[PDB]
């Protein structure tokens, strides 16, 4: 849904590097990998956090009841 | 028999006329072949059906294995026939079923 | 990079999911009949006519589904997304043109609403057709949600593809202690009968059918049909071989022990026998019944004074029963996946649709008679207004059919149910996977394992992991991933090409050289013979290549059976290969560089001759390589992608080649059941119960068909950090070890909603 | 050998799938010595040992003309020659038809005689012909087929897939003493209640030690006890 | 395995130009079956052996299935070198076409590919044909536990 | 065969030809010519083609003036433009080694020798005038033709 | 290396084909003795061929069983329904040049046993009917067009088919590729 | 013919008998999902 | 709506039919950790693997912690998918152990583990059955008239 703000495992922050690492990847576009080593994400929980999510919240937004 | 009338070719059948003559009738037509003396015969062959040796047993032609079967302080069996079936449900693993080859005793280690 | 039609071919298979969906057999059928099958049962029923009043009657002209002629625009239909919120059903009007007459000599024309027709999901006639996501969002649809169900007061309703044996086949099957039995269920479009066959005692074999009070001779029905030589009898069901003829030849002397027979003695005979016909039409007990006894014995109807084509079916008929008596294995598997057949949801729903459109205007004319048998001021202005009043009966049976899944058909006369599932909404793929699944025929002695078994012949058309468990193992099946089922295409259209291609009509042969070369079947019908039968499979395989005839007609030929078989019926499973020619593929990636560049799409692909389906049948003429490296110079095709074997639910698991069968089973089962993302519209939705993942996430390892069936949009589960080890002694037995923190963090939460429903319901009072 | 070898057992059915019958011999060789046994026990031999059958008419004479040929008869140890295939002949085919008068012109071409409303003597003659290799001759009417197997030594047993043991045991070459049949109801039927119980005991043995179901054999004693 | 292939196919072409010794107790078409598919159990029980002999100390299924905890050397032998044939009804896989199990083999094969012999182990991965035949051997184990 | 259970030769009683079943594929391919006597499936189909090329050649000469044989041909019922068909429709042309064509019009075909039909049989003219209805005898059928349109 | 020209012809000409599946072409290295017709029969609107042989006398004929049995039995009837076939064309030689005329309804010819029918009435003697009914209805309601047998002219065919095909020429214009799809 | 009789009541699995006299539900007992704990006694 | 944080007893599976409940829920500073303090989120029972041979399970770990070491998401498609070598080369090529087993610490004595431990991401879906659902308990209540039974 929306990215969850802490890694499941380590309980580091990574709901701060949602936006960036879209950025990262858009913008002077770069590797995934090369992206979540540049946010810090050494650690490969860390490191799926971010790679697996998908942001279904927009999907959802779509159907916004209240317009 | 099996014999076919050449007028309407349905099947001929012999029937007992006057003295006794076994002419091939035809049933359907107004066809007669009589016997004259002439020996109508039908011969056809049948098996031999010839003898069979001792069934014996061809246990070399199955897939034995490495396990001691629980009878081993009675014989020294380390080889075992062996078929694997899933008896068990897809969540649980499956079963192995085995038969010692120096005692004949089976068992299914699972 | 180059293409490499090795590693390239494999984008046939998005090509073809493009126009060919996994929601297909559904849409197809609903397509195709609300587009022909409506104007069909409008044409058989189009004229009621009364007993009083001849210059008077009315026709049905056209019908049509939610338009009427005052617009360019459709009708407006509730969208199927306020079906389900307000319990309702989502259905568009039938329409059809009237013309009644008039007392006073006028002619017009209408356009008259009889009822409403619960519509599929994106189909023709659904709103949500071509829909670009935002439309869908404006009409509070997930654009990824398969269709292909229907919404009937508010539920939803999927119709399951429907196992059975084919109709107007013959099937020869053995026994143990009890002699051999071989039947055509032939169905013809009023009146469904089984032509059993079966041999009694001494190898005598008899013709037992439900209308004919005992079995009769075989003998008798063959010189019935025509054939009373008594030596074409024997020539027909045995030819030249000599065991064969001491096998039949007992039944031959039955023929004379009764009495000797002309044609018409055996049909006296017959027609002795038949039972009866709700007494109507009594002044035909003569000889003139056994030509409807006859007539209506099988799907062959004859319609003149020559009988040889019922003659040789019921003379192949007891030729298979003679090679089975001479051997067993000469019986045909009834499992065999070339033996069934696939009915939809638009076959199910235009037969429901005839049943009660004759009900309809079974009570139409009733009450035409009732309006009509008044003496004086009989007025004809509005005539209709009954047909407003009863109007509701289509709708409301159409509708409870759909709703309980048990259909009441009188006209075919049998009960079943079980038609309509509710749709699962467990998980994205719990709905994708509940469609496309297929339940097979009842009345199966389940106590055998029979048809449970996997078949090797159901190899890329029935997926070969996603079966259920506990007690419908291996009964509900599912389809492949890259399969088509076959049309009704019409058969004289090709009788025709058949006799332009070489076949000699029966009509032209004589008995003695029949079984001396190859037999010609439509649709298991001997239709005439031919000289060099291979050469003729060539050549018609050229002529469906090149487009001249249907793609989804098969030929293939019989060695043991000497017999080209052609069948050109629906129903059957077929599976696109790349066709080999002289050795070599015939796509050679020129074909796959036009088709990623974007010309060239999966159609192009059968006009141009690089790829055909294949039917369970066809496969049995082919040889099909699995990759290129071992395309050798005698193979006809060549796999477009072997992991299409497996299904959309089997399509989840990672390296199932690399796991034991019983666990990609049981995977099949569980994804199913998985908690994850429902749609993009879950949370507008209010179903009776919906478990949702908080924080999906896609699986990391995935593969091709999680991303063909858009899975990895809406993921069932999360990449847990895993250690596989023995720990703290509570993780035996399947049990595993989670740790919170990672729970507290939000690993494994889910919700569940659930809907209550209540109706302030008004009184009589 | 499992479930549905219990099933038939504890239901005490009068008919099982693959009766067997183990008959232990008196000699040890396979010429002459277990072979004569085995054709002692067998099905039906007529059509194993015609060669072919005649459907012969003349002037006022009919023949089914059967000519036996001695050296399937010789190789295939049996003892018959002309007279117990006759009256073998006459047995069945007046269980069939009828038979009055079987004559044997001699040579082994053994003649059967036909003769009495009109073509029924060419019906009967056409069923005579037809039943006529299907008829026993030598060995019990009981057995499906016989059988000689190896107990991993030089005993070459014969055990018979049939319905007889009283037979199998009164036969000559084997020995009664130790001939004893699966079945348990004809156990009971032959040999008493006591050996009934035996057989029980042993089958249900054999049908739990064949899958390795350590059952105590003091369950499977009072089990055939309640039976018995 | 290349070996036991060879000898296979030595069989085959006999039985198909001539007539192999047909075994005393059983009739001649099953004669070859018996007789190929003892061949296949020796050479896969021969790869298993080598496999098992050569595996590491400290190997986690091998201490499993020494200690007795869970599986079995059989089991072992199947994940790590071959494995070995799919049998259902007790012999081989049966045709599911006309005299041929499946249209990627020639008609009349009893080679031992085409008839439920997996050459490959659970590690290597099954090709497709082996992974069918595997799938028709679990099934008929999943419906005897039905 | 095999063995056959034993005024005018063709007044005698007639059996079926029987074959054993081990060797009846061998027969039936011996005799379906055989039964007439007139005066590796694409391999074998092929040379099977020529030999009925070669006998069509044949019988075409051996009727080259005989006032009674016939031979019915089977042509695709819808031909190629040119039933009111009138005059020279096309040429059957002889190729090279012994092999047959058919040019039905513009198109070039081939031609087979159709089924073989052991039974007698003949061609009669049907008039039936209202004055005096007579059916003509014209003559006997010495073989079938099948015309095939190859692509 | 050679041209044969096939000319069509007899566009007027019912040339009906009699299939006597009763009897074989050749029983002997000869061609078997052409029978003899007489008292031949066919029925407009329903293409019923009845066709009466005369059997034998001199041998194999059974005469006191047949008077006894079946009153006259004197000749023996092939009764078959002329079956509509398209496509066929009996054909012949004179030039070198083979001449085809269009086949009208195939008849496959079986024996009948009308005999057998008139005893066993004679003893049994002490609604729009579509479908096949309606067929038997025409044919046994509506019949008796009687046929003479004119057997032995066949030069006058010969010459006016002969006439039909030299007196007629025509072209064709129709491309390959059309022709397959007109298949 | 679903007119259930008197005879219907007591023939059946969950008929009279079989599904009420030797066999029943019971009052005072649970059932819920099992779950390993190896420091709980055997017993 | 009602949240559910998973208990013991919820039910959960990894694609390759590997089933079970939550037998006990531990503290993350009990847990094994690696080098770089790397907890699991599920422990499993290496037992489950030598009976149900779900070799693919194993090389869909190595394949997911190949895949989020190197950024990319890959490939378990069936007679195909990424290959175990490339993966090992990417492990390697990382730092890991080619075979994906990392040497752990206790997280309850803080020794290392004497064996390796099998180390990495696994899809695991959590199923519809929560014992929240499935605890019955009944001592006295409704009774059926006409048995008068529970
Ligand atoms: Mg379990
Ligand atoms: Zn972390
Ligand atoms: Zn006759
Ligand atoms: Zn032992």
């Amino acid at each position: 849904m929306i990215v969850p703000v802490r890694c499941f495992s380590c309980g580091k922050v990574v709901g701060d590097k949602w936006e960036s690492y879209l950025n990262l990847l858009q913008e002077d576009e770069l590797d995934e990998g090369t992206a979540l080593s540049r946010l810090g994400l050494k650690r490969y929980c860390c490191r799926r956090m971010i790679l697996t999510h998908v942001d279904l919240i927009e999907k959802f937004l779509r159907y916004n009841p209240l317009e | 028999m099996l014999s076919f009338c050449p007028s309407c070719n349905n099947m001929l059948l012999i029937t007992s006329g006057d003295s006794g003559v076994y002419t091939l009738a035809c049933r359907s037509c107004p066809y007669e072949f009589p016997i004259e003396g002439i020996e109508i015969y039908d011969r056809k062959k049948l098996p031999r059906k010839e003898v069979d040796d001792v069934l014996g047993g061809g246990w070399d032609n199955v897939d034995q294995t490495k396990t001691q079967c629980p009878n081993y302080d009675t014989c020294g069996g380390e080889s075992a026939y062996f078929f694997q079936l899933q008896i068990r449900s897809a969540d649980e693993p499956m079963t192995t079923f085995y038969k010692c080859v120096n005692c004949g005793h089976r068992w299914k280690e699972n | 990079d180059e293409i490499n039609t090795a590693q390239d071919k494999w984008h046939l298979l998005p090509a073809f999911l493009k126009v060919k969906g996994l929601v297909k057999q559904h849409l197809d059928s609903f397509n195709y009949f609300v587009d022909t099958d409506l104007k069909k049962i409008i044409k058989a029923n189009q004229l009621i006519l009364s007993d009083v009043d001849p210059e008077f009657y009315l026709k049905y002209v056209d019908i049509r589904v939610g338009k009427k002629s005052s617009s360019s625009t459709k009708d407006y239909l509730t969208p199927p997304h306020e079906c389900r919120l307000r319990d309702m059903t989502y259905s568009a009007p039938i329409y059809v043109d009237i013309e009644y007459t008039r007392g006073r000599n006028i002619i017009m024309h209408k356009d008259v609403e009889i009822g409403r027709m619960p519509i599929m999901l994106r189909s023709n006639k659904c709103i949500l057709y071509d829909a670009d996501e935002s439309k869908m969002a404006k009409l509070n649809e997930c654009p990824l949600d398969p269709g292909g169900y229907f919404i009937v007061n508010g539920t939803e309703k999927v119709i399951l593809v429907q196992e059975q044996l084919s109709k107007n086949r013959i099937i020869v099957e053995a026994d143990e202690k009890k002699g051999i039995v071989q039947a055509s269920v032939t169905s013809s479009t009023h009146e469904r009968k089984s032509k059993t066959y079966v041999i009694t005692k001494n190898g005598k074999i008899y013709l037992k059918h439900n209308s004919i009070a005992e079995e009769i001779p075989i003998a008798i029905v063959l010189k019935a049909c025509g054939i009373l030589s008594d030596l074409e009898i024997m020539q027909l069901v045995c030819g030249n071989d000599s065991s064969y003829q001491d096998i039949f030849a007992v039944n031959l002397e039955e023929s004379s022990k009764l009495d000797i027979y002309t044609q018409q003695q055996a049909l006296e005979y017959i027609g002795a026998k038949v039972k009866t016909m709700r007494r109507q039409k009594l002044t035909i007990l003569q000889e003139g019944i056994e030509a409807i006894a006859t007539t209506v014995i099988a799907h062959l109807t004859v319609e003149a004074l020559d009988f040889r084509e019922k003659a040789l079916y019921i003379a192949m008929m007891t030729r298979r029963v003679v090679m089975a008596m001479y051997n067993p294995k000469m019986i045909d598997d009834r499992d065999y996946v070339g033996n069934k057949r696939l009915e939809l949801a638009g076959q199910l729903i235009s037969l429901l649709f005839e049943d009660l459109f004759k009900k309809f205007n079974n009570d139409f004319k009733l009450s035409i008679d009732k309006v009509l048998k008044k003496p004086n001021r009989a007025m004809e202005y509005d005539a209709l207004l009954s047909i407003n009043v009863h109007s509701n009966n289509i709708t409301s049976g159409l509708n409870r059919a759909i709703s309980t899944g048990n259909w009441s058909l009188k006209r075919f006369k049998m009960e079943r149910a079980g038609v309509t599932h509710v749709l699962s909404r467990l998980s994205y793929i719990s709905a994708l996977g509940m469609m496309t699944r297929i339940s097979s025929q009842f009345e199966k002695s389940r106590k055998v394992s029979g048809p449970r078994a996997l078949q090797p012949s159901q190899f890329g058309m029935l997926c070969t992991a996603d079966t259920p468990e506990g007690e419908a193992c291996g009964l509900v099946k599912n389809l492949a991933l890259m399969t088509h089922i076959t049309t009704d295409d019409e058969e004289e259209p090709i009788k025709k090409l058949c006799y332009v291609l070489g076949v000699e009509d029966i009509t032209l042969i004589d008995s003695a050289s029949l079984h001396l070369n190859y037999g010609v079947y439509l649709n298991g019908t001997l239709i005439g013979s031919i000289r060099f039968p291979t050469k003729f499979v060539t050549q018609f395989r050229h002529l469906r290549r090149t487009g001249k005839v249907s793609e989804f007609i098969s030929i293939y030929s019989n060695s043991h059976q000497m017999a080209v078989h052609i069948a050109t019926d629906g129903g059957r499973i077929c599976r696109p290969l790349i066709i080999v020619s002289d050795g070599q593929s015939r796509v050679k990636d020129i074909h796959l560089r036009k088709l990623l560049d974007g010309e060239l799409d999966f159609d192009d692909f059968l006009k141009l001759g690089l790829v055909e389906y294949l039917d369970v049948n066809e496969e049995n003429d082919s040889y099909i390589a699995l990759y290129e490296k071992d395309i050798v110079p005698s193979m006809t095709h060549l796999e477009i992608e072997p992991f299409t074997i497996l299904g959309a639910v089997a399509g989840l698991i990672p390296y199932p080649h690399h796991n034991q069968s019983p666990r990609n089973t049981y995977q099949c089962a569980m994804g199913k059941q998985a908690i994850g993302a429902i749609a993009y519209n879950q949370f507008k939705r209010i179903d009776t119960l919906l478990y949702l993942m908080t924080y999906p996430q896609q699986p990391m390892v995935k593969t091709k068909t999680i991303e063909l069936i858009d899975y990895d949009k809406l993921p069932a589960g999360q990449n847990a950090t895993v250690a596989v080890m023995s720990y703290s002694g509570y993780d035996i037995e399947d049990a595993l070890v989670l740790n919170k923190s990672s729970i507290d963090r939000g690993f494994g939460r889910c919700e569940t909603r659930r809907k209550t429903t209540t109706v302030l319901k008004r009184y009589a009072n | 050998l499992g479930v549905p070898r219990i099933k038939e057992i504890i239901n005490a059915s009068k008919v099982i799938s693959t009766p067997i019958i183990n008959a232990v011999l008196v000699n040890d060789n396979d010429e002459r010595a277990a072979r004569v046994v085995k054709g002692r026990v067998e099905k039906t031999l007529l059509s194993d040992v015609a060669f072919y059958v005649q459907d012969v008419y003349k002037d006022n004479l009919s023949f089914i003309q059967v000519r036996i040929d001695l050296g399937t008869i010789d190789k295939l140890q049996l003892e018959l020659t002309i007279e117990d295939i006759a009256v073998a002949i006459t047995r069945a085919s007046k269980l069939k038809i009828q038979a009055s008068d079987v004559n044997i012109i001699g040579k082994d071409r053994i003649a059967i005689n036909v003769f009495p409303s009109e073509n029924d003597v060419f019906y009967r003659m056409q069923q005579l012909r037809r039943a006529l290799p299907d008829v026993v001759v030598k060995g019990l009417p009981d057995i499906s087929r016989a059988v000689i197997n190896i107990r991993d030594d030089g005993k070459r047993e014969l055990l018979v897939e049939g319905y007889g043991l009283r037979d199998v045991m009164c036969t000559d070459g084997v020995i009664g003493s130790r001939t004893t049949t699966n079945h348990v109801l004809e156990v009971f039927s032959v040999l008493g209640i006591e050996a009934a119980r035996y057989s029980i005991i042993r089958e249900i043995n054999y049908t739990m030690s064949n899958h390795g179901m350590s059952v105590d054999p003091r369950h499977i004693q009072l089990l055939g006890d309640v039976m018995t | 395995v290349e070996i036991a292939y060879h000898k296979c196919d030595e069989l085959i072409t006999l039985f198909n130009k001539g007539e192999l010794e047909t075994q005393p107790g059983c009739n001649e078409e099953q004669t070859l079956e018996a007789k190929i598919g003892g061949l296949l159990s020796k050479v896969r029980e021969e790869v298993g052996d080598v496999c098992i002999n050569e595996l590491d100390n400290w190997n986690a299924p091998l201490i499993m299935a020494t200690c007795g905890s869970k599986g079995s050397t059989l089991n072992v032998s199947q994940m790590v070198a071959v494995v070995g044939q799919q049998i259902i009804s007790g012999n081989r896989v049966p045709d599911g076409f006309q005299d041929r199990s499946l249209p990627h083999f020639p008609k009349n094969s009893k080679t031992p590919q085409s008839k439920g012999f997996v050459r490959n182990s659970f590690f290597s991965g099954l090709s497709p044909p082996e992974f069918l035949f595997h799938a028709i051997s679990g099934r008929e184990g999943l419906v005897d536990t039905a | 065969x095999x063995x056959x259970x034993x005024r005018i030769e063709q007044l005698f009683p007639v059996r079926p030809v029987r074959v054993r079943h081990e060797d009846v594929e061998t027969v039936k391919r011996e005799i379906q010519e055989a039964l007439s006597e007139k005066p590796k499936e694409a391999a074998a189909e092929l040379e099977l083609l020529n030999a009925d090329h070669q006998h069509i050649l044949r019988k075409l000469k051996k009727m080259n003036n005989k006032p009674e044989r016939f031979m019915v041909f089977q042509l695709p019922t819808r031909l190629p433009a040119f039933r009111e068909l009138a005059g020279k429709v096309g040429s059957i042309r002889v190729h090279k080694s012994g092999k047959l064509s058919v040019k039905i019009g513009n198109v070039v075909m081939d031609i087979g020798k159709g089924a073989e039909t052991t039974f007698l049989q003949d061609v009669i003219a049907l008039s039936i005038a209202d004055d005096a209805s007579s059916a003509e005898l014209l003559g006997r059928v010495d073989g079938k033709i099948v015309v095939t349109p190859q692509i | 290396i050679e041209e044969f020209p096939l000319k069509i012809s007899g566009e007027e000409e019912s040339l009906h084909v009699f299939q006597y599946a009763n009897r074989p072409r050749l029983v002997g290295r000869k061609p078997a003795e052409h029978p003899f017709i007489s008292a031949a029969r066919y029925k407009p609107k329903s293409h019923l061929w009845e066709i009466d042989i005369p059997l034998d006398e001199q041998a194999f004929y059974n005469k006191d069983k047949a008077e006894s049995e079946w009153n006259g039995v004197n000749v023996q009837t092939l009764k078959g329904v002329g079956v509509e076939n398209n496509g066929q064309y009996a054909a012949f030689v004179k030039d070198m040049q083979v001449y085809l005329v269009p086949i009208e309804r195939v008849a496959q010819l079986k024996p009948f046993f009308k005999y057998i029918d008139d005893a066993n009435v004679t003893r049994k003697q002490e609604n729009r009917l579509t479908g096949s009914l309606l067929a038997h209805k025409v044919a046994d309601e509506e019949a008796n067009i009687e046929l003479t047998w004119a057997e032995g002219t066949f030069e006058q065919f010969k010459d006016t088919i002969v006439k039909e095909a030299e007196d007629k020429t025509l072209v064709a214009l129709e491309k390959q590729e059309d022709y397959i799809d007109n298949l | 013919k679903p007119i259930r009789g008197f005879c219907q009541r007591l023939k059946g699995k969950q008929g009279r008998f079989r599904g009420n006299l030797s066999g029943k539900r019971v009052d005072f007992s649970g059932r819920t999902v099992i779950s390993p704990d190896p420091n709980l006694s055997i017993d | 709506r009602q949240n559910r944080r998973p208990e013991l007893g919820d039910k959960f599976s990894s694609r390759h039919g590997q089933k079970g409940v939550c037998g006990i829920i531990v503290k993350q500073e009990d847990m094994p950790f690696n080098d770089q303090g790397i907890v699991p989120d599920i422990i499993m029972n290496p037992h489950g693997f030598p009976s149900r041979m779900t070799v693919g399970k194993m090389i869909e770990l190595i394949s997911g912690k190949a895949g989020v070491l190197n950024g990319t998401l890959e490939y378990g498609t069936c007679f195909g998918g990424s290959k175990l070598e490339d993966m090992s080369k990417i492990l390697v090529d990382q730092g890991f152990n080619y075979s994906g087993k990392d040497m752990l610490y206790s997280g309850i004595t803080g020794e290392c583990l004497q064996a390796y431990i099998f180390f990495g991401p696994i899809y695991y879906q959590k199923l519809k059955h929560m014992v929240l659902d499935k605890m019955h308990a009944r001592a006295r209540g409704p009774r059926a008239v006409l048995t008068r039974q529970p």
